[PDB]
């Protein structure tokens, strides 16, 4: 693991 | 591929084979259905715990972090049971909501609608099933608890969740900064103590620990935590039951009353399950606002099969009630003898008459 | 009365009821009766929603259910009702068999789930009508407990109910409507070119003959509201925008409104372009507030009477707020003093704004 | 209905 990450955000959506 | 869901396009897809599939140039496999498993009490099967989903993490993330892997998109699955689909699914999302930051809708859009459809979760009791919660009920509880603090991941150690879990160490878990759940103490003479009894008292004592509430009939002498300063406080009703809410009325005062002070409050009945669920369960539906069914899967999040049988409608059928009390009812300021001199809830008029001298 | 052994097939009463899944055509015998209502009976999609199957539906169920039971023929058999293998026709066949449980045999929640739990394949979950990616579901299980729940408040009366009536008035040509409980109606909107349509007339005709006192437009204007205004019926708008969900202060005005018409015994009948999104929000968020419904109970109930109510995010919504709604009968009062607002009603307002009331009065 | 059938749970 819970530190140190790799990055798998949701991509952004619009408003 | 064919069966795979997407999760996020070009890189995370969740499958179900029940074949080793062959990595190419592009994808690359992996399943812990064979080297992380579910310690079923009797029929069930999930969903995997906090414990589990770290052990995964570390898995994941060094597929992710392998140089050879840079190119292709990762593929988790399982076998093609609907019992190993739903725990496989259950905790790539539990991953995505407490490692990436992802809401309810967005981890849930993919698993919507999928056939065949996903087994929901069963209870660890004795009777036949009649009371599920589903992969949803996991997220929304999971996810709420992390909003209020419940779950920190940062501080999250692997070695004393997996140690304290076993018999001979006490069978505890720590809930959340304010709650254990433990199995019975017991010993040969209860009217020197075994490992698993020195093991609680030690840890009880050390993480301020003040209140021991047992509802189980007596298997050891309470001086034990009475010798250290815990206070110790009998709420018994019959093993498989469901409690009077006057039981819960004086559970959640006294509660109250020690968390006002800093401390902990540590539940045991025989097993640290079922009748414990009912009233840590009460708590948290009194506090923070979880569904009775969000509350169900956070505890066995945390401590698999909490909560049991006739239980489950118990509590779903008295949500309400534990919410309406925030407006209802106060801690009473004269003591019962029934909590070992803590207050219970009381209701609003009786509060206002403690106020004045009865004339 | 022996038990029955075959696969595919699930124990409602030992000897009498039983719930199959069949890819084949089962033959009756001495001791068995079979029969499905896929072709008779059958759920009419808007877009990729597939169930539950509505009161309508269940109330011809029970019809035909009852006249093979009191057959002299299968006086000594058990008897068998069946779907096909899909999913989704074992979700709305498992379903109906509930309901009826719960509404003509005074079953209640856990007694008519135990035979369902756990079964493999499972029941396809039920999702909503709207457009987007399905996101949110809800279960047999929350049916069934939204439809006892509603029964037990008086809500739905089987021995009253009207068969003819509810299928006329769902259609568009009669006015696309339902009575969804004692106090509401939902509807689409009506239309004109401002002479009257048939839609509009029956619409008319049926709110002055059934004691509706207010009707509540929440979309664009497609008439003119002086029709209900000359037989004597206030109107209201609150709109809002569609597939949207509505601010609370839009939600305060709506059920402050809904309590001032409801203490003088008058229906309230709601409408936007559909009946369906922007109108399930505000019942159902009354509903909440007034019966302590679950989120997923509600829809269930609202989907039960009227198919496709709640859409998209507005599911998440009323899911999210289920405890703000519940609460206002604790953090809120009806006010005092009438509000330009909502027509001379009286809105829901904060406790201190009561309170403040109290003190300049 | 008039003659609904006793299925009462037992
Ligand atoms: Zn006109």
């Amino acid at each position: 693991a819970f530190t140190d990450v790799p990055a798998l955000n949701y991509p952004a959506t619009p408003p | 591929l064919d069966n795979t869901i997407e999760f996020l396009r070009g890189r995370v897809y969740l499958g179900a084979y029940d074949y080793t599939p062959e990595d190419t140039d592009e994808l690359v496999f992996f399943t812990v259905e064979d080297a992380i498993f579910y310690n079923s009490f009797h029929l069930d099967f999930g969903p995997m715990n906090i414990g589990h989903l770290y052990r995964f993490a570390v898995i994941f993330h060094e597929i992710l972090n392998d140089p050879e892997n840079a190119n292709k998109a990762v593929v988790f699955y399982s076998s093609a049971s609907t019992r190993q689909r739903a725990n496989a699914a259950c905790m790539l999302c539990c991953y995505m909501i407490l490692v990436q930051a992802w809401t309810p809708h967005q981890v849930l859009q993919p698993l919507a609608q999928v056939d065949p459809p996903f087994m929901p979760f069963r209870d660890a009791g004795y009777s036949n099933a009649d009371f599920e919660i589903t992969i949803q009920d996991v997220v929304y509880g999971v996810w709420r608890a992390k909003e209020k603090g419940l779950i920190d991941l940062h501080s999250f150690n692997l070695e004393s969740y997996e140690k304290y879990e076993h018999v001979e160490f006490g069978d505890f878990n720590v809930l959340t900064p304010d709650f254990i759940a433990f199995a019975s103490p017991q010993e040969d003479h209860p009217k020197h103590l075994n490992q698993p009894f020195k093991s609680v008292l030690n840890f009880f004592a050390n993480n301020n620990v003040q209140l021991v509430v047992r509802l189980n009939s007596h298997l050891y002498n309470k001086k034990h935590f009475e010798d250290i300063g815990i206070q110790h406080l009998d709420l018994i009703f019959e093993d498989g039951t469901c409690p009077d809410l006057s039981i819960v009325k004086n559970f959640v005062g006294a509660a109250e009353t020690i968390i006002k002070r800093g401390g902990k409050i540590a539940v045991h009945c025989k097993a640290g399950l079922g009748r414990t669920g009912c009233l840590i369960g009460a708590h948290l539906i009194y506090t923070y606002g979880f569904t009775a069914n969000e509350c169900i899967g956070f505890l066995r999040f945390i401590r698999p099969g909490m909560v049991v049988g006739p239980q489950q409608h118990w509590l779903y059928l008295h949500q309400n009630d534990f919410r309406e009390w925030k407006y209802t009812t106060r801690i009473s300021l004269k003591p019962s003898e029934a909590i070992g001199g803590l207050y219970p809830l009381i209701s609003l008029e009786e509060y206002r008459l403690q106020k004045k001298k009865l004339k």
